[PDB]
């Protein structure tokens, strides 16, 4: 009774009906690549593809089972990585420059290992950062069970309320950033996590500096 | 409105009904815990505090018992501790206290209409009317609110500087 | 006296959201309380558990005087 | 509602005034979890009974020894005067003699303690009961209440004097030395 | 002495093997899974379970290859899990 | 206890759980509880630092006013968990 095979093991009227109801497809999600789709014959326009990638079908991996994430809770987690990678791939980039901050007798910034940067700085210089992300990362983070199961409703995946506001009005120009934004972000996540192997066994990037 | 911060209302609790109330609750801790148990544990206080002032000030002002040891009242503690006498008073305001226990779990539950802070000694029926209880419990409340400041302030001169009955 | 904590309140609402383990532990108070077979069992368990961690520390960390060198006992 | 000895506890719920020596005083509720349990109090109270007329005859006995005199000394002599030291002094035939005495009478007593008999007054064993065929019911139940008021002081004056003499090996007005 | 924890430096002990296996076990599972779905769809499903149609379970048997691939697909299409309310249980 | 002797606390059908399973401090607004809880954490984990790892803990001194304190980590996630129940009762 429902998008999914099974019924859900939680029982009625205490959660069933709300796992087994109808939940938004990938194709509704601004994702499409025309780099993909970028050959002779069939292909996208505007850098996105007529279709979403997805060989290994993880997506709709929830008709199995709601044990699977949603694809609420991918694009969420998607965007989460995203994020997070553009500001380490521009952190080590800015990093190995040298450019550091002033510094005193305390703390001493100067440190071009961006493995081992967070290691020379003194317990309270990184504890303020972890902590901020710890809290932030938490408080945030409302709802994202609701994303899991499906339910956009509460929380759209990827919407903090951060300078939502800049977003344009029209839709296509609204998708067109949020492509843009998922593009760099894939791009940042396959740079750091190449510079990462690259670090730790030599000659994964071939195109390394760092 | 609080009378003591008017430029915010009293909370609901505080209405009146307790003797001291000038509605003065800026963190809402009467409001978040049962009121009674506060009433209490101030009174408790501040009986302590009075009988704590008074006796300082005594043993200071030379007030000693028979077969006791001539010592300033800060290292009355220590004095009576080795003579044993401390644990004596321990045992017997242990006895009050336990049965304070019970007490308060009645008050709490309702199983008697007892007030907080109240052990019925009345020798003298000195509220054993409605408009004397409310004067009697306000002059209570305000002398033990007064004599805990007032102890604090005397203990702690006493261990920063000085001795005497003036600090 | 008040004081304290109530097995029947705690198990009652010890139910994890969105019915993951179904109800949660509701009903296991009465049935406890009522069956001595499940108290005999959960005893018997723990006993158990109890006896085999005996066994293997006793020998690892012996407690008694000479008694490494008994290998007999 | 409330206990006539601590004023601002309440009564408790099993005692209601019925026995001899009620004063509301039973602040954990012995009696009253005794009640819910399915007992009477007949078993306390004769308990207190025993307890008190014990210690009563313990404190006279613990003070006579080094007040009028440790007997005509036939055999007392090597006997210590320390109430403490005597028990473990007694010789072996004075020792076993008096246990087979209190032991033949705590048996005569069990039984009528553990029976059934629906007409047995409690801490009425027949002994010596004569004078109060004479007295009437008022003064029967204060001179039970004597009873258990000197009774109750000895319970616990005896457990001081036990402590002094362990810890001081003296009491303060009597007993020097 | 043979290391079985994961480090790569002694990987032909068990990873390697081990992934041998996981593979041939897959082959086989995955050919007698779809010679009984087919047999299943036959007339006499009894009888085909004793004398063995080997012109087309030789084709399950080499079909069965792609195993890893088929059974993510059957997954996916929900044609490799019954459901759960179509498979007796007795009285709980 | 009797089992007639307790409220009823079971929440299943709910997305939260009601405020008397936190006995007495039903009543305490989720503000409170989640600074409460911070400031416990803070402490705590200060406690145990200055305990254990930034002075070796050593048999013949410990302070003790270091070993309480450190009870405050298990506080401050009982009194976190205690202020999201709050705010999801509006309370
Ligand atoms: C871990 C990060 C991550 C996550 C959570 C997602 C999530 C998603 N991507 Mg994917 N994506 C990623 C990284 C990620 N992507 C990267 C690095 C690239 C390459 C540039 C892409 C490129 C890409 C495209 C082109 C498209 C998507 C789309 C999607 C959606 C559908 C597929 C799916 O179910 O993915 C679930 C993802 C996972 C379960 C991650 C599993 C990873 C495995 C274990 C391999 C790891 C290998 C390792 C790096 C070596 C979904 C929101 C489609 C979309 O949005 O359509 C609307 C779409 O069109 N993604
Ligand atoms: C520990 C002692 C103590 C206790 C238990 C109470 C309890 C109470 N007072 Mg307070 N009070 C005290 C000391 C105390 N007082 C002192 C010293 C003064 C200054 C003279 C006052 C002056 C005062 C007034 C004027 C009034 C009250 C009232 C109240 C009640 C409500 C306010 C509340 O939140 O309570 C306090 C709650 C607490 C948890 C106490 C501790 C608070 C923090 C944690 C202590 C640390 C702060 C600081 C460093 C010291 C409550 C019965 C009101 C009343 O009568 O309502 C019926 C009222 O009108 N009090
Ligand atoms: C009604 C019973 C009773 C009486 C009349 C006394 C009387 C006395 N006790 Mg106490 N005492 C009692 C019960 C009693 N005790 C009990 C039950 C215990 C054990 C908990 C003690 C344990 C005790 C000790 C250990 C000491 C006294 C001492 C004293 C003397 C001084 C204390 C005081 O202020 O009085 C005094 C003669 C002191 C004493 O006699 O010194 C020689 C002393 O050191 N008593
Ligand atoms: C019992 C728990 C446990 C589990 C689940 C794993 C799991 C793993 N270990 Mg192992 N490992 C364990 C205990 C465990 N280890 C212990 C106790 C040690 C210390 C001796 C190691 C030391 C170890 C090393 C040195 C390496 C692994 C690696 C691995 C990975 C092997 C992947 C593969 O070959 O396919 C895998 C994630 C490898 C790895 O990290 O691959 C990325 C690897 O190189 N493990
Ligand atoms: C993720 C798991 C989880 C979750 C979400 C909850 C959630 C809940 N539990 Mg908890 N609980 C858990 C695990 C969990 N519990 C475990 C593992 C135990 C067994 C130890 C308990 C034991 C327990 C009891 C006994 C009770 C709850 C109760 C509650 C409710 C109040 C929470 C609160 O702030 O109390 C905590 C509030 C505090 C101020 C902190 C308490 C004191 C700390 C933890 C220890 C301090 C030191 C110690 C006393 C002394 C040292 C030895 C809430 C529904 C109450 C209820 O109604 O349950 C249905 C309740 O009475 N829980
Ligand atoms: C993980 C285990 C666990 C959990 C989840 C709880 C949870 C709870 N216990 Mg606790 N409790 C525990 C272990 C646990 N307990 C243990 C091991 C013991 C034995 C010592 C107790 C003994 C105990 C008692 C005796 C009582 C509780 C109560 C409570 C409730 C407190 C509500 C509160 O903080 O209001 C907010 C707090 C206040 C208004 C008062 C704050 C006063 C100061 C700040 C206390 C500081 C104490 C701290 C340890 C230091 C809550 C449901 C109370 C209750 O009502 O339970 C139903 C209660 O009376 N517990
Ligand atoms: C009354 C019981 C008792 C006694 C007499 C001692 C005595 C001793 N302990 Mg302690 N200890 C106890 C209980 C006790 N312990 C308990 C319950 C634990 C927790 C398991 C420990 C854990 C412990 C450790 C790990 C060590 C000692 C050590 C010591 C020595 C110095 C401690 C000191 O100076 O503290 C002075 C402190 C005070 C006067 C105030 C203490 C007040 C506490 C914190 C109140 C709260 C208690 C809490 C609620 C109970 C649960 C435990 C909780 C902390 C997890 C001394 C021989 C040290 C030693 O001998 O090393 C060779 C040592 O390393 N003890
Ligand atoms: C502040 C710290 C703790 C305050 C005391 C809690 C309390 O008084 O109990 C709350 C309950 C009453 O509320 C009760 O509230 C309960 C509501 S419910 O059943 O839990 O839903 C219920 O028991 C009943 O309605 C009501 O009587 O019982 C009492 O208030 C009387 C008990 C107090 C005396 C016994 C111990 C004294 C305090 C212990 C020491 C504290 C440690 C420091
Ligand atoms: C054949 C035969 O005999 O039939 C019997 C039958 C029958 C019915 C049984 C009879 C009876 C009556 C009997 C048996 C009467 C017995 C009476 C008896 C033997 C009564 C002692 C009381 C002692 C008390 C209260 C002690 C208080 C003690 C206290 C409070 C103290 O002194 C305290 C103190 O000590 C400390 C703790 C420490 C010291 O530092 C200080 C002091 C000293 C102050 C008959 C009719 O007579 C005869
Ligand atoms: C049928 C039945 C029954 C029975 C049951 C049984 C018989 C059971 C048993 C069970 C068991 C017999 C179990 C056990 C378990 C265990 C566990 C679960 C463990 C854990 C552990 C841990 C957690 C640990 C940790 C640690 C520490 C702490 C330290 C060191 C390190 C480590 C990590 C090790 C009953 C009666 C109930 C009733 C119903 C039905
Ligand atoms: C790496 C490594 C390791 C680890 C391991 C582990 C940890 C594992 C786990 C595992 C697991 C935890 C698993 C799970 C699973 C689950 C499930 C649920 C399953 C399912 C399955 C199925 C269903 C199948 C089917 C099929 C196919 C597909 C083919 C053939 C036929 C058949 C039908 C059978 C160690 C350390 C040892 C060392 C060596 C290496």
């Amino acid at each position: 009774a429902g998008p999914m095979y099974d019924e859900p093991l939680a029982p009625s009227g205490m959660g069933r009906e709300f796992i087994n109801k109808e939940r938004a497809p990938l194709s509704s999600y601004v994702g499409a690549s025309q780099e993909l789709a970028a050959f002779p014959g069939g292909g996208g326009k505007e850098g996105m593809a007529p279709t979403p990638w997805d060989p290994f079908c993880f997506s709709e991996l929830y008709k199995v089972s709601a044990n699977n994430p949603d694809v609420a809770w991918l694009r969420e987690s998607e965007l989460k990585h995203g994020r997070m990678a553009m500001l380490a791939i521009t952190g080590v980039m800015v990093q190995s420059t040298g450019f550091h901050l002033p510094g005193n007798a305390e703390v001493s910034f100067a440190n071009s290992d961006w493995v081992s940067a967070p290691t020379t700085l003194p317990p309270v210089v990184w504890g303020q950062v972890l902590a901020f992300v710890a809290i932030a990362e938490g408080q945030t983070s409302e709802g994202l069970f609701d994303l899991w199961l499906g339910d956009t409703s509460k929380r759209e995946p990827g919407n903090l309320g951060w300078g939502s506001g800049l977003l344009s009005k029209d839709k296509k120009a609204a998708d067109k950033m949020r492509l843009k934004e998922l593009k760099n972000g894939r791009l940042a996540m396959l740079a750091i996590m190449g510079v990462a192997a690259n670090h730790f066994i030599p000659g994964a990037l071939p195109g390394c500096i760092y | 409105k609080s009378q003591a911060l008017p430029f915010l209302e009293a909370p609901a609790k505080l209405d009146g009904s307790m003797a001291g109330d000038k509605g003065f609750d800026p963190l809402n801790l009467a409001g978040s815990f049962d009121i009674n148990w506060m009433r209490e544990a101030e009174l408790k206080h501040g009986r302590i505090c009075m009988l704590a002032w008074v006796g300082y000030v005594a043993v200071d002002n030379g007030f000693y018992v028979p077969f006791a040891p001539h010592v300033s009242s800060l290292a009355a503690h220590d004095t009576a501790v080795k003579s044993g006498q401390m644990l004596f008073l321990l045992g017997a305001v242990g006895v009050v206290e336990a049965l304070s226990y019970n007490a308060i779990n009645e008050m709490m539950s309702g199983q008697t209409d007892r007030r907080p802070g109240d052990f019925s000694m009345d020798p003298f029926k000195m509220v054993d009317t409605p408009e004397k209880a409310k004067s009697m419990l306000e002059k209570e409340i305000s002398h033990c609110r007064l004599a805990m400041m007032a102890f604090s302030g005397v203990v702690t001169q006493s261990a920063l500087t000085g001795h005497g009955f003036p600090y | 006296w008040g004081i304290g904590h109530s097995m029947k309140e705690i198990l009652d609402a010890h139910v994890p959201p969105k019915g993951r383990l179904g109800s949660g532990h509701r009903g296991l108070f009465e049935t406890i309380t009522d069956s001595l077979h499940m108290q005999l069992g959960l005893a018997l368990a723990s006993l158990g558990v109890a006896t085999s961690l005996v066994a293997q520390h006793m020998y690892a960390l012996p407690s008694y005087a000479f008694m490494a060198k008994d290998y007999v006992t | 509602e409330r206990s006539a000895s601590i004023p601002f506890l309440k009564k408790p719920p099993a005692l209601d005034g019925s026995m001899i020596g009620d004063v509301g005083f039973d602040p954990l509720g012995f009696s009253t979890t005794i009640t819910e349990l399915g007992g009477d109090l007949s078993y306390v109270r004769e308990a207190e009974l025993m307890h008190g007329r014990q210690a009563m005859l313990a404190a006279v006995g613990m003070i006579f020894p080094k007040v009028f005199g440790k007997l005509p000394a036939p055999w007392t002599e090597a006997v210590s005067t320390n109430p403490l030291e005597a028990q473990y002094q007694l010789p072996p035939v004075v020792l076993g003699q008096i246990l087979i005495s209190i032991f033949i009478a705590e048996g005569l007593r069990s039984r009528i303690v553990f029976g059934n008999d629906p007409n047995y007054v409690v801490g009425d064993h027949g002994f010596g009961s004569n004078f109060l065929k004479g007295k009437s019911e008022a003064q029967i139940a204060d001179m039970k209440l004597k009873e258990l008021n000197n009774g109750r002081l000895a319970m616990i004056a005896v457990t001081g004097m036990f402590f002094q003499i362990s810890i001081k090996g003296n009491l303060w007005p009597i007993i020097d030395g | 002495h043979l290391i079985a924890d994961g480090r790569l430096d002694h990987a032909g002990e068990f990873i390697i093997p081990g992934f041998g296996f996981l593979y041939i076990a897959g082959w086989i599972g995955w050919a007698g899974r779809s010679y009984l779905q087919f047999s299943k769809k036959t007339d006499k499903p009894n009888e085909n379970e004793i004398i063995i149609n080997v012109p087309v379970a030789l084709g399950m048997m080499a079909g069965a290859f792609i195993w890893p691939l088929a059974a993510w697909k059957e997954l996916i299409d929900g044609k490799l899990l019954v459901p759960g309310d179509e498979i007796t249980v007795s009285p709980r | 206890l009797d089992r007639s002797e307790a409220a009823d606390t079971w929440w299943g059908d709910k997305d939260y759980p009601s405020s008397v399973v936190l006995g007495i401090g039903k009543d305490v607004p989720s503000s409170i509880y989640g600074v409460t809880s911070a400031i416990a954490f803070s402490v705590g984990a200060y406690c145990i630092a200055q305990s254990n790892i930034i002075n070796i803990l050593s048999g013949s001194t410990v302070n003790g006013f270091y070993v309480a304190g450190a009870l405050l980590v298990p506080y401050s996630w009982g009194l976190h968990v205690a202020a999201w129940i709050q705010k999801q009762n509006g309370k």
